[PDB]
RNA sequence: ACGGAAGGGCACCACCAGGAGUGGAGCCUGCGGCUUAAUUUGACUCAACACGGGGAAACUCACCAGGUCCAGACACAAUAAGGAUUGACAGAUUGAGAGCUCUUUCUUGAUUUUGUGGGUGGUGGUGCAUGGCCGUUCUUAGUUGGUGGAGUGAUUUGUCUGCUUAAUUGCGAUAACGAACGAGACCUUAACCUACUAAAUAGUGGUGCUAGCAUUUGCUGGUUAUCCACUUCUUAGAGGGACUAUCGGUUUCAAGCCGAUGGAAGUUUGAGGCAAUAACAGGUCUGUGAUGCCCUUAGACGUUCUGGGCCGCACGCGCGCUACACUGACGGAGCCAGCGAGUCUAACCUUGGCCGAGAGGUCUUGGUAAUCUUGUGAAACUCCGUCGUGCUGGGGAUAGAGCAUUGUAAUUAUUGCUCUUCAACGAGGAAUUCCUAGUAAGCGCAAGUCAUCAGCUUGCGUUGAUUACGUCCCUGCCCUUUGUACACACC
């Protein structure tokens, strides 16, 4: 123990990443989307997003706990002082990382390029967000490589809220030839944001006023 | 991979006690952090069982994850004792 | 240069024509009157709408100004 | 304020574009007087994820 | 649902209007699809091509689609719909409306002895579609329509039983040949033969009749 | 798309007005060339050349001379319990306590050896097969629907004469109307807050206890809690704040520009982060357990060990550093920063005490840190004194001798110290880089690197200006007009 808060908090967000590349690798059939981490006084919990749940949360138990064992071991955890735990998802439409392994997935399991995108587009506009952009480079009809483009509803790119309300996810597939890119990007609906913002930083909205019918000439009430 | 097989049996039995292996990439370590034997002997221990089933493998960071299948456990079975683990149960809190 | 954006004086005229009664020649009363009536994202933005707003009203009630 | 400066790039080439990345570290204390209940509950009952809390006996 | 926006299909929406020939005789436009929509169900599409055009940007290179695409019942009515959008899909659709609104009557008529309704032409008429000119001949029965496939789908769409064609010009622009054959068969009700020599007395337009029912908010 | 055509604009990677220099000198440093057993390699106009975070003594490490090792998975098949196979003391042998090879003879037991198949690796090739990332066009202002207008059509208009702006920024003009991306908004950081909530890890006033000069009460200190009160200074939460406000001059008296008043702040408040469409055979397989294909895989291009090399020097080139002194040098003395960093199953920042001319040594100490280092007592700088224009005490190259520190190891000098040697350089040809306010320039400092080594970089603050408040003359770009026999688009 005993370690440098400028030290340790770094050395935690290391730990983060470290784990969560890990279950990339591992739970990718599994649709991983990501993990929250909580320190608690005793009990650590790695929390496993991923939208297929019961493959991981294994047979009564098991899977889950080969994945807990494989951790303590890693990072030296006493047992039980650490503790895995599952959820599924919160809509895969929304998350790119969901969406990004599905074009993987998908363009793996043989299909076609350009059918691959707007499934892939269309799931997500269906999945009441506000946009979607993919973007496939490497050798699409082999040879001299090439881009494609394959966007629907609606981005932005710029300041802020392209940290906001957008999040993108790049994705190596590996294909018969050489490799192709997957660039999925998300940008969801900042009218359901919850929490933070619920507008661009530049929604002007006015409040619309009331017909009215003045004279009526004095008068007065008495109670 | 040479090696002994009193050094071959902790490595499997280790296997299978705890059901997971914790490996590292770092060949000319000598001794594993469990398992009094050579890092490399687990690591080419484990690369001649998954080349043939068993275990499954996965790399990360700089770390193997030995993780041991179906097929594994019935190797071992015939090459440890009984018939009738770790991966299986054992259920912990201090209940205190 | 200072040139105000469409988003700015898109919001003015907008703003000024449905209340021009409830609208002064001031700005921090203007200023004030958008957090009622009108739902701004920003506090610099909404000083530059009060600001030009309230920079029409300041030549509107000098003759009829031409939008 | 956590500062770690590097290229852009990798190789070496191009305009020498440079990056900064932060990572912000906050801190605060708290001081109590309070004894046997209210001692092991305010530890946990104030609890939450990215948030690293720490209590501490006295003295020495 | 179709909501209107035009005084025209207000007529239509409400049923003050039933049939299209109400239109076509007073000249009135029409705005809104969804007018000939209801007025004329059943009104079978055939798309005719797809082809690529390209364009140069501040930089390289820009391509996209374009889709022709013609529509029509098989009794009298025919449309035809040029549109070339950034994908396939919307380009077709886009060019189904544009078809609709499009389209137009057709004067069909007997080639000789008038046993028993219409077969071909009343008269010969020709279109020109830039350099591309159209020909259509009143043709006997069991002629059929003696066309190019392009031009024969079009005026079988159209309800045709038989005609001939002359065709003149570059032929293979495809969207011109077309665009000639439709000035052809719309031209077909400009004709005046001495059947419409009689005087008739001017309807008043429904936009009158009901104007009441035709106004808005 | 282009043009050695026209009109407009914008830009200190353009010029005007200037500042500071660079190019001359020596040294540092990268590139070429040369040399070499090897002097590994990428990159070549802006957009290659203190760039590859490339400051390499081993390592790194890819190159050069040599020696080991299999970590050649598994599967089929062959030999082998009349033992597949492993290891090694000695000596010979080798840089070598390598049993690598050999002489003798023990050992050890199905884990290995042989072969085919199939695989594992490679800083081996391919950035002209890719990804991912990045540079560049772009300090630029551009891109795109719907509906309507034009044209057979590709297309066009919308997306514009003028004016305005840093801006397709806006007013407006308007066969267009209404909108989305980019710009703007947004975020960060820096400025104001005697208004709120707080503080022994931040400060202040008072109070004890105590020191000294004065003694007329006073002035100046010490005390980690003596005790109390507070939040101005500090820190960071919550908000406030500016909108170019107010008046005035211009102007389609429109967008706006200018001026003066106040204001913490009136150049997009300063400075950044982010940043569309489309594109380049721009760089990177030597960042990657990212990757296609080729190559090689036990006389290995794999890996490890010993030593050398990347730094080799007739010379070309670029980035720098230190200078030519008197607005200086040297010696005393005054003494003021901000950004930062730091030791767990460990030896990081290190006060203080002693020792030592120094460099450094030794015994202790505090600190995982607003708490200890540290008020980081930094340099420029300020005062006083010496020197007195002389290649001088300016300048500190080259070199000799000695002492220490890092490291297994310092020779081809790692660095630091001390004495001695005292070079070129007397303001730098033709050319040419960078800049508009706390800026330029000067000054040093922390951080990256790092065992040691900064003449490099990323930031920081200290001292602090002259000149502009402009234009298209040069050089780039951008829109429009125009020509085209270009479209693999003036390579
Ligand atoms: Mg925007
Ligand atoms: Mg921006
Ligand atoms: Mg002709
Ligand atoms: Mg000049
Ligand atoms: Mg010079
Ligand atoms: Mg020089
Ligand atoms: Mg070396
Ligand atoms: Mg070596
Ligand atoms: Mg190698
Ligand atoms: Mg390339
Ligand atoms: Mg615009
Ligand atoms: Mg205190
Ligand atoms: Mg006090
Ligand atoms: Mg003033
Ligand atoms: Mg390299
Ligand atoms: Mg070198
Ligand atoms: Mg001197
Ligand atoms: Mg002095
Ligand atoms: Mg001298
Ligand atoms: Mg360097
Ligand atoms: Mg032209
Ligand atoms: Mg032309």
């Amino acid at each position: 123990a005993l370690i440098s808060k400028k030290r340790k908090l770094v050395a935690d967000g290391v730990f983060y990443a470290e784990l969560n590349e890990f279950f990339t690798r591992e739970l990718a059939e599994e649709g991983y989307s990501g993990v929250e981490v909580r320190v608690t006084p005793t009990k650590t919990e790695v929390i496993i997003r991923a939208t297929r749940t019961q493959d991981v949360l294994g047979e009564n138990g098991r899977r889950i706990n080969e994945l807990t064992l494989l951790v303590q071991k890693r990072f030296k955890y006493a047992p039980g002082t650490i503790v895995l735990y599952a959820e599924r998802v919160q809509d895969r439409g929304l998350s790119a990382v969901a969406q990004a392994e599905s074009m993987k997935f998908k363009l793996l399991n043989g299909l076609a390029i350009r059918r691959a995108a707007y499934g892939v587009v269309r799931y997500v506009m269906e999945s009441g967000a506000k946009g979607c952009e993919v973007v496939v480079s490497g050798k699409l009809r082999a040879a001299r490589a090439k881009a494609m483009k394959f966007a629907d509803g609606f981005l932005i790119h710029s300041g802020q809220p392209v940290n906001d309300f957008i999040d993108t996810a790049t994705r190596h597939v590996l294909m018969r030839q050489g490799v192709l890119g997957i660039k999925v990007k998300i940008m969801r609906d900042p009218a359901k944001s919850r929490t933070g913002p619920k507008a661009l930083p530049d929604a002007v909205t006015i409040i619309e006023p009331k017909e009215e019918e003045p004279i009526l000439a004095p008068s007065v009430k008495d109670y | 991979m040479l090696m002994p097989k009193e050094d071959r049996n902790k490595i499997h039995q280790y296997l299978f006690q705890e059901g997971v292996v914790v490996a590292k990439k770092d060949f000319n370590q000598a001794k594993h952090e469990e398992i009094d034997t050579k890092n490399l002997y687990v690591i080419k221990a484990l690369q001649s069982l998954t080349s043939k089933g068993y275990v499954k493998t996965q790399f990360s960071w700089q770390y193997y994850y030995y993780t041991l299948t179906e097929e594994g456990v019935e190797y071992l079975r015939e090459y440890l004792n009984l018939p009738e683990x770790x991966x299986x149960x054992x259920x912990x809190x201090x209940x205190x | 240069g200072r040139v105000r954006t469409k988003t700015v004086k898109r919001a003015s005229k907008a703003l000024i024509e449905r209340y021009y009664p409830k609208l002064t020649l001031d700005f921090q009363t203007n200023k004030r009157l958008c957090d009622e009536i009108a739902t701004i994202q920003s506090k610099r933005l909404r000083n530059k709408i009060a600001g030009y707003t309230t920079h029409l009203m300041k030549r509107i009630q000098k003759g009829p100004v031409r939008g | 304020v956590l500062k770690i400066s590097t290229r852009k790039t990798p190789n070496g080439e191009g305009s020498k574009t440079w990056e900064t990345y932060e990572m912000r570290i906050h801190k605060r204390y708290i001081d109590l007087e309070a004894p046997v209940q209210i001692v092991k509950r305010i530890t946990q009952i104030t609890i939450e994820p990215g948030v690293d809390v720490e209590v501490v006996v006295a003295s020495n | 649902g179709w909501v209107p926006v035009t005084k025209l299909g207000r007529l239509v929406k409400a049923g003050k209007i039933t049939t299209i020939e109400e239109i076509f005789l007073h000249s009135l436009p029409v705005k809104e699809f969804q007018i000939i929509d209801t007025l004329l169900p059943g009104l079978q599409d055939e798309v005719m091509n797809i082809k690529p055009v390209q364009k140069q940007t501040r930089a390289g290179q820009r391509t996209r689609f374009k889709a022709v695409v013609v529509v029509g019942d098989s009794n009298g009515h025919v449309g035809l719909g040029i549109k070339t959008a950034k994908e396939v899909a919307g380009a077709i659709r886009a060019g189904i409306i544009i078809a609709k609104l499009s389209v137009i009557p057709i004067r069909r008529g007997y080639w000789g002895t008038n046993l028993g309704q219409p077969h071909s032409l009343a008269t010969k008429t020709t279109g020109k579609c830039g350099s591309v000119t159209v020909r259509l001949i009143p043709a006997p029965r069991g002629s059929g329509i003696v066309a190019s496939p392009a031009v024969k789908k079009l005026l079988q769409l159209a309800g045709v039983e038989d005609v001939y064609t002359q065709s003149n010009g570059k032929t293979r622009t495809l969207e011109n040949t077309l665009k000639a054959a439709f000035v052809a068969i719309g031209n077909t009700y400009g004709f005046l033969t001495p059947n419409l020599w009689a005087e008739q007395p001017l309807p008043v337009s429904p936009l009158d009749i009901y104007s009441d029912e035709a106004s808005a908010q």
